[PDB]
C-alpha cells in the first residue's frame, strides 16, 4: 500500500508542480511557445468540461421536472444583484487543468 | 525494488538508508542557506538596477 | 630504450586501472591513435580536395535558427557555415560506427581496451622491424608516421599562421587546390 | 582586439597547471 | 593555486569579451561586460534582452567593481588584461609545482 | 482463497496474488527476452534494445524544440540516439561493478554475459529508432 | 577556425561531457572492492 | 486458467452473455425524454454509434449526446456483468 | 541443534517477512513450545495461530525474534524459547538464552566483558590519546 | 561495531540487561556491590545503539554507557 502510494506521490508531483516550472523556464527564456497553456501546448480537462456540458442541459431532458440548473458555475445566464456579479459559468482551461492536479497531489 | 519483475532484475551494491541524524541538520542548514543567498541576491542587484 | 622503458613503468606505478586496460602511455594506444591519424590526414585531404572541386553545396552559406534550432549560433553571434556543419555531419557517421565498434566488436577484429587478464604488446622500440605488407609492423610504422605528421602540421599552422589545409595543399604542391 | 593566436597561447598554457594540478592531487 | 586561476579567468574573460576599452571612455554611463553567454535553452527574446550593452552577442553586466579596480591601477587595453590573465596561469602553475615538490 | 503465501512460504515478504502469479502474468513475464528460455545474452538485448529505440523516438519528435521544423524526426533521431548512449554507459557503468570473477549458472549474471547484452541494447536500439524513422519519414 | 566558434565547442564538453565522465570514474572508484 | 498461484478459476463466458442480455433487453424500453427521442437507451446509443461511424475518422464532438449514451449504458451494462459474476461466483462455491 | 522440519505456526502470509538479505547473508530462527493453540501478533505485523506443542519461525533480525520472545514471555508465560542464527552455507549458532539462563539472571560461569575499573568521570582527556590508536574509554 | 562499557559504579539492579531489545548485556557475578553482580556487555556485535539501556540506568552518572562507531548491516538494523 505505502510503496504504491509513495510512487503516486511522486509521479503526481513531477506531472503537476514540474509543468510550473517547465513554464517559468519556457517563459524566463523568451519561448511562450513552448509553455504548457491555453495559447501554447494545452492541457484541457476535458472530462470537467463534459460533466459542465451535461449539468447545462439536463434541466427538462435528464432532470425532466427541473426549470433551472443547480448551478449556474457549470453553464448558462450571469446573474447579478445591484451591478454585481453573483455567480455566472467558470469556464475550466489549461490553468484549471494544472492546479486540479496539484490539489490532487 | 525487490518484488518488482524486470525491475528486480537489477541490484544495488550499497543498500540504501536514510540521511544520518547529523547529515539531515547539515543539509538543511545548506539549502537554507544557499536559498538565503540566492535569495538575497538577485533582489540586491535588480532593485538597485530597476530603481537607477 | 632505458628512458622509454622507465617512463613506462613510471605511469603504469601512477596509474595502474588505466594502465592495465590499455590506457594512456601503452601499445594499445600507440597503435589504435596511429590508425586514427592515419584516417585523418585522408579526410583532411579529402576536405581540402573537396572544398576545391566544389562538392560541398552552398558551402559558405549560414544556417537558419528558425530551421535549425538554436544549435547554429556560435559565440560571438555568429552562425554556422554550411560547409562546417556537413563536415560535423560526416564526422558523426564514423564516430557512431567507433562507439558500436568500441563496445559491440566484431569477434575477430582488435578490441579498444584489454582483457580482464591480456598482457599489453611489447614496445616496438625506436625502429620497429621492418616488415613489408599487411602487417602489425606495417601499421605500427605508418601509424607513427601519421600522428607525426598531424603534430607537424598543426604546429606549422599556429607557429607560421597559415591555415591546416593551405600548409598541406603547399605540402603536396597545390594539387588539392 | 585579442586575436586567436592570442586565445591559443592561452589555451596551451593553461595545460601547464592542468598537468601539475593532476601531479598535485595524485601525490595528495 | 585555485585563487590564482580564478584571477587569471576573470581578466581573460574581460580581455576577450568584455568593452573595458569602451568602457573607459565613459565609465559612469557604459555598462561593464563580465563575460559572453552561450545557452541553447535561449530562446531569441532573450537573446535580444540580453544583448543591450552596446555589443552584438549576449552578456552579463559585471556587479564585481573589477572595471573600476584595474582602471583605477593604471590597465588601459585588452593587452594589458591579457598579459596579466597570462601572467597569473603561471603564477597558478607554480604554486601548484610546489605544492607536489613539498611531498617529495 | 484467491490471496497465499509466496512459494508456499507464510513467512517470506511476499504474497501470491493474482497480479503477481495469476497464469496470464506467468505466460507474459516468462515469454519477456529478459526471461525467456534458450536465448543468449546478446540476443536477450537485441530484443530489449529494438523495442525500446522504436518508442523513443515519439516524444523527441512530437514534443521537442524542433517539432514544429522541417527537420522535427532528424532531430527527434539525433535526441534518441543521444538517450541510448547514455543507457548504454549505464548498463557498462552497472555491469562493470556488478559481476567481477564469479561465474554464475544463470548467465547475464557475469561479466562477460553482461557486456553481449549491452552490445546487444546499443545496436538494437539505434536500429528500432533507425527504423521508426524509416516508418515516420514516409508516413 | 576562429575564436567565436570556442564556446559552441567548449560549453557543451565542459557541460555535457566532462560532468559524465567525472560521475562515471567517481562512481567505478566508489564501488571498487580491491 | 489459474486466478493464483494454485488456485484454478472458471471464467464461465456465459456470465457475459446473460449480463449483455439481461441489461440490453430492459434498457431498450422507450422513454419520453428529449435526449432518448422516442427510444429506449440502448437504440439511442446504438444510433449514435451509426451517425457518429458515418464520419469515421472524426471523433465525436464535446457535446455529442453520444458520450452521455456510451457512460449510461455502460454503467448499467458493468453493473449487470458485476452482480452476474458475484452471481455465479456463489453458485461455483467461491464465497 | 535447531530441527529444521519443526513445524511452523498458522499464517495466511504478509509483505512485511523476509527479503534477499535473509538468503544470502543471515537469517534468525526462534523456537518455542505451546501447550494450547493461540493467537499472538507477528513483530512483522499481522495474527497468526501457535500450534500447541513445537513452534519455529523465521525473521530477518535478532531484535525481531528476541520482541517475539518478550511478548511470549509477557502475554503467554512461555519462556522456553530458543533463538538462532543461520548461515546460507547451512551453519548454525545458538544465541539466546546463551547459556540455558536469562541474562537478567545472575549465572556462575559467566565473565565480565567490556567491565572498567573507574567511575565514568576519571577517562582521559581526548588530547591524551591523540596520535595513537587508544580510545578514552578505553 | 558500537563499544559498551559498564563502570565500577554499578549497583547490579539488572535494569539494563532488562531493557535492551537486542540481548547484548548480561548479569555476571561480582564483589564490588551489596547486589553481588554487574552488568556485563559480552554481544556488542548485536548492539543497535537505541540506548535503551543509559536510559534504565538509575545511577548519577551512568554506570553503563554506549559510544556509537562502526555501522554494520546489524547495527543499522536493516531487515533488507
Ligand atoms: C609525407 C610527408 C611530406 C613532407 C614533409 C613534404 C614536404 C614538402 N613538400 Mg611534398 N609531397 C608529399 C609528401 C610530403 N611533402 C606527397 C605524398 C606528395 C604527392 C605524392 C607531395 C608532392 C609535392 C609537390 C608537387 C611539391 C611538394 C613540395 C614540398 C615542400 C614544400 C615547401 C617548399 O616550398 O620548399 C616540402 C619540403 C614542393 C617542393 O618540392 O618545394 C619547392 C612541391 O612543389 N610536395
Ligand atoms: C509520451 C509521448 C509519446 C509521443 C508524443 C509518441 C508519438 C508517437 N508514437 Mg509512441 N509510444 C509511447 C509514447 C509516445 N509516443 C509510449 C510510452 C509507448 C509504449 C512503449 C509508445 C509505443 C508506440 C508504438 C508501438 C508506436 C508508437 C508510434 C508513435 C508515432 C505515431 C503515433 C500516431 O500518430 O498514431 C508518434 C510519433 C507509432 C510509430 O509510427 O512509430 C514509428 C508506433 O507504431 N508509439
Ligand atoms: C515534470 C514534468 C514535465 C513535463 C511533462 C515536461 C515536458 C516537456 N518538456 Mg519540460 N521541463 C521540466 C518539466 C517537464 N517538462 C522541468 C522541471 C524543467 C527544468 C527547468 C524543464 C525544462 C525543459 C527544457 C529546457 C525543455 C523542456 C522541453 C519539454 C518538452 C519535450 C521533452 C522531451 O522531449 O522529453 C523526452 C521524453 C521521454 C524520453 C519519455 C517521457 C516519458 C514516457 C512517455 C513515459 C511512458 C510511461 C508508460 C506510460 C509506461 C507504460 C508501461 C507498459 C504499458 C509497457 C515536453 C513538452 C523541451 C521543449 O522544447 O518544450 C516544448 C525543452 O527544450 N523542458
Ligand atoms: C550544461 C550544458 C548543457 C547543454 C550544452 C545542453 C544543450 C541542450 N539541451 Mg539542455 N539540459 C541541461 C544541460 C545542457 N543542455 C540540464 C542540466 C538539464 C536538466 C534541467 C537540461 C534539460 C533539457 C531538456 C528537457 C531539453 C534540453 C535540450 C537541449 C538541446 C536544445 C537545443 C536544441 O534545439 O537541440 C536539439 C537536440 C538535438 C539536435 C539532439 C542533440 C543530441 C546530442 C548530439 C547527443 C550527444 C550525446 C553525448 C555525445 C553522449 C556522451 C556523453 C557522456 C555519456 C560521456 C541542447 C542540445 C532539449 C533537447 O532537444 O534535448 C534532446 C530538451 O528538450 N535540455
Ligand atoms: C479504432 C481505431 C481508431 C482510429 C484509427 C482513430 C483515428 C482518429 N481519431 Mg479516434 N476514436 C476512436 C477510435 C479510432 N480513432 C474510439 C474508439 C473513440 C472513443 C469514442 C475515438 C474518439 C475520438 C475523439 C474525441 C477524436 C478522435 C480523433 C481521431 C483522429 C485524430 C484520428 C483520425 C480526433 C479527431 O480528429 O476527430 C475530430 C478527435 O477529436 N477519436
Ligand atoms: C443488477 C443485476 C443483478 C442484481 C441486483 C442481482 C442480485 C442478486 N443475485 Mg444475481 N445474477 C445476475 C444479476 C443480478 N443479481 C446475473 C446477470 C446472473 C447470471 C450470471 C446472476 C446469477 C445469480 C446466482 C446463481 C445467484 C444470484 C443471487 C443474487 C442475490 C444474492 C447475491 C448477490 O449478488 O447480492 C447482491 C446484493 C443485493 C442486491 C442487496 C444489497 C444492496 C445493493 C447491492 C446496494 C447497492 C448500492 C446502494 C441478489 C438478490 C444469489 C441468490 O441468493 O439468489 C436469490 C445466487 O445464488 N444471482
Ligand atoms: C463493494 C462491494 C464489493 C466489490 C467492489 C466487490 C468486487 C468484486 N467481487 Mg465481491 N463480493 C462482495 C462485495 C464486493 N465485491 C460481497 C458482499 C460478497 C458476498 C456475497 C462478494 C462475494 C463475491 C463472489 C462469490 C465473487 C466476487 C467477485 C468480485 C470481483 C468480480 C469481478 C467483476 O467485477 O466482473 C466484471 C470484483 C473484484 C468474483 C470474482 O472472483 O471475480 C474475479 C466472485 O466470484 N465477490
Ligand atoms: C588534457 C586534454 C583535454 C582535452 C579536452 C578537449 C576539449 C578542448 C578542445 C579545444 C579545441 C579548440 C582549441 C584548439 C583550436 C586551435 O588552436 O586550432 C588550431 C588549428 C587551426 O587551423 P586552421 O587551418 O583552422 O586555422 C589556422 C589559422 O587560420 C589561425 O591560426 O586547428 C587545429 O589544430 C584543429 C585540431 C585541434 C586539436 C586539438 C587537440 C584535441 C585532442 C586533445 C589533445 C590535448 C592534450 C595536449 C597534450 C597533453
Ligand atoms: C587528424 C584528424 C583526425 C585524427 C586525429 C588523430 C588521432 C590525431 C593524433 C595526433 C597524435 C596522437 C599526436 C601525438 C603526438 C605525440 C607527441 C609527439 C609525443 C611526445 C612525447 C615525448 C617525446 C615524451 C617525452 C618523455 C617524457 C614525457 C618523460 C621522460 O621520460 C622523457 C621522454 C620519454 C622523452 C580525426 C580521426 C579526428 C578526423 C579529423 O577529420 C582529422
Ligand atoms: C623532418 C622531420 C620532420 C617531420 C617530417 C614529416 C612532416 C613527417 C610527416 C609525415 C606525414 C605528413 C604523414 C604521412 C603519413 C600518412 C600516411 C601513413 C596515411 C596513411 C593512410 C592510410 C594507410 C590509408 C587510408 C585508408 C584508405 C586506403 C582509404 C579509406 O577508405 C580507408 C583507410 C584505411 C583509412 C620534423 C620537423 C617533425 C622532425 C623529424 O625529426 C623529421
Ligand atoms: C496500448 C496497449 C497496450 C500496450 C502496448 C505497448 C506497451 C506496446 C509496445 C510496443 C512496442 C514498443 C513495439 C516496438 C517495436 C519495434 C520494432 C518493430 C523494431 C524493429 C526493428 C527493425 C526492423 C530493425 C532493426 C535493425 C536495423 C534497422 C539494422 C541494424 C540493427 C537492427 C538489426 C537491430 C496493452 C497491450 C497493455 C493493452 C492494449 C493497449
Ligand atoms: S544500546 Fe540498545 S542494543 Fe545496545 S546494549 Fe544498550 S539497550 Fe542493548
Amino acid at each position: 500500500i505505502i510503496s504504491h502510494l509513495n510512487w503516486v506521490c511522486i509521479f503526481l508531483g513531477f506531472h503537476s508542480f514540474g509543468l510550473y516550472i517547465h513554464n517559468d523556464t519556457m517563459r524566463a527564456l523568451g519561448r511562450p511557445q513552448d509553455m504548457f497553456s491555453d495559447v501554447a501546448i494545452q492541457l484541457q480537462p476535458i472530462f470537467a468540461q463534459w460533466i459542465q456540458n451535461c449539468h447545462s442541459i439536463a434541466p427538462g431532458n435528464t432532470a425532466p421536472n427541473v426549470l433551472a440548473t443547480t448551478s449556474y458555475v457549470f453553464g448558462g445566464d450571469i446573474i447579478s444583484v445591484g451591478n454585481k456579479i453573483a455567480i455566472m459559468p467558470m469556464s475550466l482551461g489549461t490553468a484549471d487543468f494544472m492546479v486540479h492536479h496539484i490539489h490532487a497531489f | 525494488h525487490e518484488r518488482t519483475p524486470l525491475a528486480n532484475l537489477i541490484k544495488w551494491k550499497d543498500k540504501p538508508v536514510a540521511l544520518s541524524i547529523v547529515q539531515a541538520r547539515l543539509v538543511g542548514l545548506a539549502h537554507f542557506a544557499v536559498g538565503y543567498i540566492l535569495t538575497y541576491a538577485p533582489f540586491v542587484i535588480a532593485s538597485t538596477v530597476g530603481k537607477f | 630504450l632505458g628512458i622509454f622503458r622507465q617512463a613506462m613503468k613510471d605511469f603504469a606505478s601512477e596509474y595502474p586501472d588505466f594502465v592495465s586496460r590499455g590506457l594512456g602511455v601503452t601499445s594499445k594506444a600507440e597503435r589504435w591513435n596511429g590508425r586514427h591519424a592515419m584516417f585523418g590526414l585522408l579526410a583532411i585531404v579529402l576536405t581540402g580536395y573537396a572544398k576545391g572541386h566544389g562538392w560541398i553545396p552552398n558551402a559558405d552559406q549560414v544556417l537558419d535558427m528558425q530551421q535549425w534550432g538554436t544549435l547554429v549560433m556560435e559565440g560571438f553571434n555568429q552562425k554556422i557555415t554550411n560547409e562546417r556543419a556537413i563536415v560535423l555531419v560526416a564526422h558523426i557517421h564514423v564516430l557512431l560506427v567507433s562507439i558500436a565498434a568500441a563496445i559491440a566488436p566484431f569477434s575477430f577484429q582488435d578490441r579498444l581496451l584489454l582483457r580482464p587478464g591480456e598482457k599489453d604488446e611489447e614496445p616496438a622500440g625506436l625502429l620497429p622491424p621492418f616488415k613489408l605488407g599487411l602487417t602489425k609492423e606495417a601499421e605500427l610504422w605508418n601509424g607513427r608516421l601519421a600522428m607525426l605528421g598531424v603534430t607537424f602540421i598543426v604546429a606549422t599552422s599556429i607557429i607560421t599562421g597559415q591555415s591546416i589545409l593551405d600548409v598541406v595543399n603547399k605540402g603536396l604542391g597545390n594539387i588539392l587546390y | 582586439m585579442i586575436n586567436d593566436s592570442q586565445i591559443f597561447i592561452a589555451l596551451i598554457l593553461s595545460l601547464v597547471p592542468a598537468v601539475l594540478a593532476l601531479k598535485l592531487a595524485r601525490e595528495l | 593555486a585555485i585563487i590564482f586561476l580564478w584571477t587569471s579567468g576573470n581578466l581573460f574573460h574581460v580581455a576577450w569579451q568584455g568593452n573595458f576599452e569602451k568602457w573607459i571612455l565613459n565609465p559612469t554611463k557604459i555598462k561593464p561586460i563580465a563575460h559572453a553567454i552561450w545557452d541553447p535553452h535561449f530562446g531569441q527574446a532573450a537573446l535580444k534582452a540580453f544583448s543591450q550593452t552596446g555589443v552584438d552577442y549576449p552578456t552579463n553586466i559585471s556587479y564585481s567593481g573589477l572595471y573600476h579596480w584595474w582602471y583605477t591601477i593604471g590597465i588601459r587595453t585588452n593587452n594589458d588584461l591579457y598579459l596579466g590573465a597570462l601572467f597569473l596561469l603561471v603564477i597558478s602553475g607554480l604554486f601548484l609545482f610546489a605544492g607536489w615538490l613539498h611531498l617529495q | 482463497d484467491f490471496i497465499k503465501p509466496y512459494n508456499d512460504d507464510p513467512f517470506v515478504g511476499n504474497l501470491a496474488t493474482p497480479i503477481n502469479t495469476s497464469s496470464l502474468t506467468k505466460n507474459l513475464l516468462g515469454n519477456l527476452p529478459i526471461y525467456r528460455r534458450r536465448l543468449s545474452p546478446l540476443l536477450r538485448g537485441l530484443e530489449i534494445g529494438m523495442a525500446h529505440g522504436y518508442f523513443f523516438i515519439g516524444p523527441f519528435y512530437k514534443l521537442g524544440p524542433l517539432r514544429n521544423s522541417e527537420i522535427a524526426l532528424l532531430s527527434g533521431f539525433l535526441s534518441c540516439v543521444g538517450l541510448i548512449i547514455f543507457l548504454t554507459v549505464g548498463l557498462l557503468l552497472y555491469g562493470n561493478t556488478s559481476f567481477d570473477k564469479d561465474e554464475s549458472k544463470d548467465q547475464l549474471q557475469t561479466s562477460e554475459g553482461w557486456n553481449q547484452f549491452t552490445a546487444g541494447f546499443l545496436v538494437g536500439a539505434i536500429g528500432g529508432a533507425g527504423f521508426a524513422y524509416l516508418i515516420l519519414v514516409n508516413l | 577556425m576562429t575564436a567565436s566558434y570556442l564556446p559552441s565547442i567548449l560549453v557543451p564538453i565542459i557541460g555535457l561531457v566532462f560532468p559524465f565522465i567525472s560521475m562515471a570514474l567517481f562512481f567505478i572508484y566508489v564501488e571498487q572492492e580491491e | 486458467f489459474q486466478i493464483s498461484e494454485d488456485t484454478p478459476f472458471d471464467a464461465n463466458p456465459l456470465v457475459i452473455i446473460v449480463a449483455l442480455l439481461g441489461w440490453t433487453l430492459p434498457a431498450s424500453i422507450p422513454s419520453n425524454i428529449p435526449i432518448l427521442h422516442g427510444t429506449g437507451l440502448t437504440q439511442a446509443f446504438f444510433t449514435s454509434i451509426q451517425s457518429n461511424l458515418a464520419e469515421w475518422p472524426k471523433g465525436p464532438a464535446l457535446d455529442d449526446p453520444f458520450w452521455l449514451y456510451m457512460v449510461l449504458w455502460h454503467v448499467g451494462l458493468f453493473i449487470v456483468l458485476f452482480f452476474g459474476t458475484i452471481g455465479y461466483g456463489i453458485s461455483k462455491n467461491r464465497v | 541443534t535447531l530441527n529444521l522440519k519443526m513445524p511452523s505456526p498458522s499464517f495466511g502470509g504478509s509483505t512485511g517477512g523476509w527479503l534477499r538479505s535473509a538468503e544470502n547473508e543471515e537469517k534468525y530462527a526462534i523456537t518455542w513450545i505451546s501447550k494450547n493453540e493461540e493467537v499472538f501478533e507477528m513483530p512483522t505485523a499481522g495474527a497468526a495461530l501457535m500450534r500447541s506443542g513445537e513452534n519455529l519461525l523465521y525473521f530477518a533480525r535478532k531484535e525481531q525474534c528476541l520482541s517475539l520472545g518478550t511478548q511470549l514471555k509477557t502475554q503467554f508465560k512461555i519462556d522456553n524459547y530458543k533463538i538462532y542464527r543461520v548461515f546460507p552455507n547451512g551453519e548454525i549458532q545458538y544465541l539466546h538464552p546463551k547459556d540455558g539462563v536469562f541474562p537478567e539472571k545472575v549465572n556462575e560461569g559467566r565473565k565480565a566483558i567490556n567491565t572498567l575499573t573507574r567511575s565514568i568521570g576519571k577517562n582521559p582527556d581526548p588530547v591524551v590519546v591523540k596520535f595513537i590508536n587508544k580510545q578514552t574509554f578505553e | 561495531a558500537h563499544n559498551v562499557k559498564i563502570y565500577d559504579t554499578c549497583i547490579g539492579c539488572t535494569q539494563c540487561v532488562r531493557a535492551c531489545p537486542c540481548d547484548v548485556l548480561e548479569m555476571v557475578p561480582w564483589d564490588g556491590c551489596k547486589a553481588l553482580q554487574i552488568a556485563s556487555a559480552p554481544r556488542t556485535e548485536d548492539c543497535v545503539g537505541c540506548k535503551r539501556c543509559e536510559t534504565a540506568c538509575p545511577t548519577d552518572f551512568l554506570s553503563i554507557r554506549v559510544y556509537l562507531g562502526a555501522e554494520t548491516s546489524r547495527s543499522m538494523g536493516l531487515a533488507y
